[PDB]
């Protein structure tokens, strides 16, 4: 296209300038001492843009300039640190740092002192075969330096002790407590036992590979945290073998022998001891979640990292008999065993003092214009109110947190509106970072790449993590595609320089899944929290489409919401149905965070009044609260204004009930008569709403099944029988029990001719496989569709003439009805959206009916399974958000579907008493609970049978066969005795579209990405599956199903 | 009443519950060997695991009945036994009590053998001396 | 444990012995050539599995309303009825009786140990079963 006039100044600085004006000098030429000005391409502008990034250091300072003529310029970019210029061009309260410095440090010297046992240096050079030690060393380390401290002791006795480096041989270790005794000493942490100080010090040395978990769930023991924590708590569930004994021995004795860990205690003892008001402060650290679990992270990090460094031999006694490790590539015993010790303290230290400079130091997104940018269009009008909304609380949030709920319609552009909200909220001169988590279990490319088009960046701004979810740290075939600044990353030492955690973390935006967030709070074990952790630490968070999840999912989003809060996090919902129930326990899960948070970190004693927003297509406002009642009131008031607006907004959309007539109830023969049945009412449903144009008709239809086995038996018999009379039925199956890439490819092509608008009928019809389908047929009916499982409600800008739903759920149907005419203006007023009068699960007979997905449980069941009783009559004219955000009162949970959504909704999120569990979601800000596992436990995360991960794999010899392979650790084993192929029988006038050939689109990836075709299939061609016996049937068109 | 919920979590048990009966099968009670008893903490503590993860992810088809019986019936033991409702894990007809029902059973399944309530007993003796340090505060 | 295999788990844990024998003695093993140890252990328990699973077919043990077991059952059904020669005669072929009891063993040792095994061991099984059920005595 054109030449544009371009100028770039730098404000770089050391070594960034250097690199700067060699790359610079190249492209453009310079013009001053810092300036360069040159015609360039858009092309060669995203070019030059990219190779800047890539090598950018954190001294790097260069803005670009649009001179669009002696008059006028505009800011086009800024890459590295926005500050160094003003509006355009050329002009710490860290309060507890030093506090968890010391006790990492601490914990760090003692964490691995228990590795010392005859046991744990005989497994060191075992050999094989191989088996578990019987107690854990962590468990051994704990009590170990509890018989140091010794019973009963102060805080001072045992750190005036161990300043005293006089000290001493050995004879503490009498009043060690063994656990190989037949009947048991009292746990470490009862009250007569280990002082506050040491018992954090405790907590972090045995929790540094696992939370502690125990059998005993009683809130009121969880109150007591960690006081019950005994040895069952901490892997020695590991029983028994009978030796409980080399694990209590130590010949040579332990790391006190060793001078120079000897020493560097006693420094970190003495610094405790001169630290004013530190000793007092002991039992306000041990319950304050901030203070621990950002220790644990500094303690597990630092363990990470120094355990994958060769041995020094400038650290600790040379002599040193007992080992820590050994050689991952080798198997020979090297890195002593002070030496590790000695090493870890030192990077807890480093990584310590590296924290605050985080902010900083970490790339952010600075003056972007996509976001600046007025709107010209009306029907995102709302994204400038909302804009200037997020601009007017900005400096209300910077010192109290902000809890926001982008509560627009299906269909508004609630994804650049995410983006302009949170990018109002971050400082204008340094810029901004966040996270866009999305409320599916897996996220493909093609949405991922759906984010950076919406919101006007590439790929050197944002970052995808691909993918579903499961010491490497962050899963292993989890991968992260980014292009910008890797280089000059501040924790770069601690993770890999160009590993999956440094990019997760380097990228200034994030895209991913709640699921990839999760572990921050939920991971029981390893180093899995560490990198969501950091990203909660310094970006914001986008929690988008949050309520298609599970309601059994919903106490770990809590705990999830709650750490946002707890880390200095801001935090945005993003969906149209968000119920009362869930707002509420959310805000008061942030709300509890932000209160612990604000105790290190800002002005000491400022009152917990958290910066709350709504945004819709009507308005958008901002108050501040403090407490949930208030809060409660304000959404309730938003909400009502809110309900008045959609009341009166024109219908797109009319429902109607279609009765199904079954058979057997057989799942084929029930199948092959819906299908049956579906032809009558597509034909129907294409007669009301097409598109003409030059004599031809083109419609477009969606058809929704709850589950994937139901669907694909449809699929199978749509397919059999042919169109109706006269008719062309193009079938496209989207689920998420596809390859990764295929599903990818799908979504590609279905968002590209899914794309609708007013007076398109010319467009709509050239476009290239319509053109095509149209040239290559007689007929002149023809009917595209789209046979989709719930993925198809959730990140997919679709724009149906019409949709035929199986009913799960209110959230859903509303979700589905925005996807018809969501493009488009005006209304004939038929009906276009048809509701199954009952769905799969009922019409098979199954009690609950609405489950898996749905809310009905055996405790909270329906009492009629008919929608014709379900819904209010009233609603089928006018589907909109109205059901969901407000709860009917009274409640009738056993007769509406959506009010069970409610009653459910309430007697989990902030109750005392929730279903099953019946331990209260609070118990995770209001008690120490998160010392152990008990919560994570208690209410699990994606509870169910465990999916396993699957990929057709191009033969490690020969790139032209295929083997369905499954992932197992770090490697893929043959499974083709798994998997049947299954040929398909076709009917007249039907055949498919929006599919996806294997082979060419593996070969296409492959190309896209650099990549070997067998690492391209290992990487982008997973499916989770849940784990049967005899394995599945496969075919292109349809995926993986069920083989019996 | 179904034993489904119980197969599940002892066809993953295979190792531990040959074990179990090997050792045991023809013993006498009163006079148990160090790895009878281990035999027997170890098949316990194994369908402890699997029943009590069963109950807590809610591992069930809440559409069948029989089974959502059975599941009921083990959640009402958990809930007895960890603290929520009540903390007597050793009662009569509570989790281990239960626990010792299956071992029982997978011998009667596999071996033909009846054993009974002095088998049951030795059983009790052994849970609450092996496993009452997991719920208990000294 | 799922809501998909339960008429082989049932049978599963009425095979212990010789499921933990399987198991144990395969633990460590080559597949391409096996101790007589071995082949005996994966001989015993595939026996006892055709035991179970004949039963389970003969005496109709199934809740015929519950669709998804009756599924798993009918599967089997179709199975042994293309291996007793009633509908045909081959019980050795790809998706029948002794590749289903196979599948069956894979997924035990999967469950309770968790090696790897797949396609090269299913051969190696079906390779034993051809051999040593050649002919029923
Ligand atoms: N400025 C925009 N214009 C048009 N579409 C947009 C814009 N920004 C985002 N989108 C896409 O359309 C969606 C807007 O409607 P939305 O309410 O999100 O639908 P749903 O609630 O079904 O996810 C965005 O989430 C995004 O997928
Ligand atoms: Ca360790
Ligand atoms: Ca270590």
């Amino acid at each position: 296209s054109e030449f544009m006039n371009i100028l770039l100044v730098s404000q770089c600085e050391k070594r960034a300038l250097s690199e700067t004006r060699r790359i610079l000098d190249q492209f453009a030429e310079r013009r001053g001492e810092r300036t360069w000005q040159t015609p360039i391409t858009q092309a060669g502008l995203d070019t030059l843009r990219r190779l800047l990034k890539k090598s950018a250091r954190r001294n790097t300072a260069v803005a670009c300039h649009w001179i669009r003529g002696r008059d006028h310029s505009e800011l086009l970019w800024i890459v590295g640190d926005a500050s160094r210029f003003n509006a355009q061009g050329a002009v710490n309260d860290w309060h507890s740092a030093e506090d968890i410095r010391l006790l990492t440090v601490m914990a760090a010297l003692f964490h691995d002192i228990g590795k010392a046992s005859q046991a744990f240096q005989a497994k060191l050079r075992n050999r094989g075969k191989p088996m578990a030690d019987a107690y854990r060393h962590e468990w051994v380390s704990l009590r170990l330096f509890e018989a140091f401290v010794g019973p009963g002791s102060s805080d001072e006795d045992w750190l005036r002790r161990l300043a005293d480096k006089r000290e001493t041989g050995d004879a503490w270790l009498s009043q060690l407590a063994r656990d190989d005794r037949q009947s048991a000493p009292p746990g470490p942490f009862q009250k007569s036992r280990l002082p506050p100080l040491a018992q954090a010090v405790g907590w972090l040395i045995v929790s540094h590979h696992r939370l502690p978990n125990g059998d005993h769930r009683g809130s009121a023991s969880l109150a007591r945290l960690p006081a019950p924590i005994q040895s069952q708590w901490c892997g020695a569930r590991d029983a028994d073998a009978k030796e409980k004994a080399a694990c209590w021995q130590f010949p040579h004795g332990l790391p006190f022998a060793s001078a120079h860990w000897r020493a560097r205690t006693a420094l970190c003892a003495q610094s405790m001891l001169e630290r004013p008001g530190l000793l007092a402060r002991g039992p306000a650290l041990l319950h304050d979640s901030y203070v621990m679990h950002v220790s644990r992270l500094i303690l597990m990090l630092a363990d990470h990292h120094y355990s994958s460094l060769p041995a020094d031999s400038r650290l600790g006694d040379p002599n040193f008999p007992l080992h820590a490790n050994t050689d991952r590539d080798s198997g020979k015993l090297k890195q002593r065993l002070d030496e590790h010790l000695l090493g870890v303290a030192l990077h807890s230290r480093k990584l310590a003092g590296t924290l605050p400079r985080l902010e900083r130091q970490l790339p952010r997104l600075a003056r972007h214009k996509g976001f600046t940018r007025r709107v010209e269009q009306p029907r995102f009008r709302w994204q400038d109110k909302a804009y200037d909304c997020a601009m007017a609380c900005r400096e209300q949030a910077m010192e109290h947190g902000f809890f926001g709920l982008n509560l627009a319609s299906t269909g508004c552009g609630k994804t650049l509106a995410n983006g302009r909200i949170l990018y109002a909220l971050a400082d204008p001169q340094r810029g901004a970072r966040f996270s866009i988590a999305l409320g599916l279990r897996s996220l493909t490319l093609q949405t991922g790449q759906a984010y950076r088009e919406r919101l006007g960046l590439g790929d050197d701004d944002l970052a995808i993590l691909v993918g579903g979810s499961a010491q490497e740290l962050l899963a292993e075939n989890s991968h992260v595609h980014f292009a910008g600044t890797l280089e000059d990353g501040p924790l770069r030492e601690w993770l890999g320089g160009n590993s999956a955690g440094n990019r997760l973390l380097q990228a200034p935006i994030l895209a991913c899944t709640i699921d990839h967030l999760m572990p921050a709070s939920e991971s029981l074990r390893g180093g899995h929290q560490i990198a969501p952790l950091l990203r909660l630490m310094t970006s914001d968070l986008v929690l988008d489409e949050v309520d298609d999840f599970d309601i059994d999912d919903l106490p770990a989003l809590s705990r999830l919401v709650h750490w946002a809060g707890l880390f200095g996090s801001r935090v945005l919902l993003s969906s149209a149905t968000l119920p009362p129930a869930l707002v509420q326990g959310l805000f008061e899960a942030y709300r509890s965070g932000r209160e612990i948070f604000q105790r290190h970190r800002g002005a000491p004693g400022r009152a917990t009044e958290i910066r709350c927003a709504w945004f819709d297509e009507f308005s958008s406002q901002s108050s501040a609260h403090g407490a949930v009642t208030s809060f409660s009131e304000a959404h309730a008031t938003f909400v009502a204004q809110r309900l008045a607006k959609l009341e009166q907004l024109p219908p797109r959309r009319q429902a109607q009930l279609c009765t199904v007539h079954a058979a057997g109830e057989a799942r084929p023969a029930l199948c092959r008569e819906l299908a049956g049945q579906m032809n009558t009412w597509m034909a129907d449903l294409h007669r009301c709403h097409h598109t003409e144009h030059q004599g031809r008709r083109i419609s477009f239809g969606l058809l929704r099944l709850a589950n994937i086995e139901p669907l694909i038996e449809l699929a199978q018999a749509i397919l059999a029988q042919g169109a109706p009379e006269g008719l062309h039925v193009h079938l496209c199956v989207y689920h998420s029990r596809h390859p990764l890439l295929v599903r990818s490819a799908i979504e590609r092509q279905l968002d590209e001719l899914l794309k609708r608008s007013d007076d398109d009928a010319a467009a709509l019809f050239a476009r290239p496989t319509l053109a095509k389908a149209l040239q290559a047929s007689t007929e002149r009916d023809h009917l595209f569709v789209v046979l989709a499982s719930p993925v198809a409600e959730v990140g997919r800008d679709h724009d149906y003439d019409w949709a035929i739903v199986e009913p799960s759920s209110m959230r859903s149907i509303i979700q589905l009805a925005g996807r018809i005419r969501r493009h488009r203006s005006g209304f004939s007023g038929e009906a276009n959206l048809y509701l199954l009068s009952r769905n799969i699960r009922s019409l098979e007979g199954q009690n609950p009916a609405f489950q898996r997905p749905g809310f009905e449980t055996p405790d909270f069941p329906l009492d009629s399974h008919d929608l014709h009783d379900l819904l209010d009559p009233a609603l089928l004219a006018r589907i909109d958000a109205s059901p969901r955000i407000v709860e009917p009162f009274p409640l009738f949970p056993r007769s509406r579907l959506v009010d069970l959504e409610h009653r459910r909704l309430r007697a989990l999120m902030l109750a005392d008493d929730p279903p099953s569990s019946l331990l209260g979601v609070p118990l995770w800000w209001q008690t120490p609970a998160s010392l152990s596992g008990a919560l994570q436990t208690s209410q699990p995360f994606r509870a169910g049978a465990k999916e396993r991960c699957y990929a057709l794999l191009p033969d490690e010899d020969d790139e032209e066969r295929l083997h369905f392979s499954r992932y197992e650790e770090g490697t893929w084993s043959n499974q083709d005795n798994l998997l049947r192929n299954l040929d398909l029988t076709y009917g007249p006038r039907i055949q498919t579209w929006g599919t996806v050939n294997y082979r060419e689109e593996l070969v296409a990836m492959a190309g896209r990405e650099d990549l070997d075709l067998r690492q391209c299939a290992m990487r982008y061609g997973e499916v989770r599956l849940r784990e049967n016996t005899q394995g599945w049937s496969y075919h292109p068109y349809l995926g993986f199903k069920k083989y019996n | 009443m179904s034993n489904t919920i119980s197969d599940r979590i002892v066809a993953r048990s295979v190792i531990e519950a040959a074990r179990f009966i090997q050792s045991w099968e023809d013993a006498d009670p009163d006079s148990l060997t160090e790895d009878q008893v281990l035999a027997a903490a170890g098949f316990a503590a194994r369908l402890h695991e699997g029943l009590q993860a069963t109950v807590l992810q809610r591992l069930v088809d809440e559409s069948n009945h029989e089974e959502y019986r059975e599941f009921k019936a083990w959640e009402e033991a958990l809930l007895n036994a960890d603290g929520r409702v009540a903390s007597s894990p050793f009662a009569d007809w509570g989790w281990w009590y239960r626990i010792a029902n299956v071992m029982l059973a997978t011998a009667s399944q596999n071996v033909g053998v009846t054993w009974g309530s002095r088998v049951h007993g030795r059983l009790m003796a052994i849970f609450q001396d092996k496993f009452k340090q997991r719920y208990e505060e000294q």
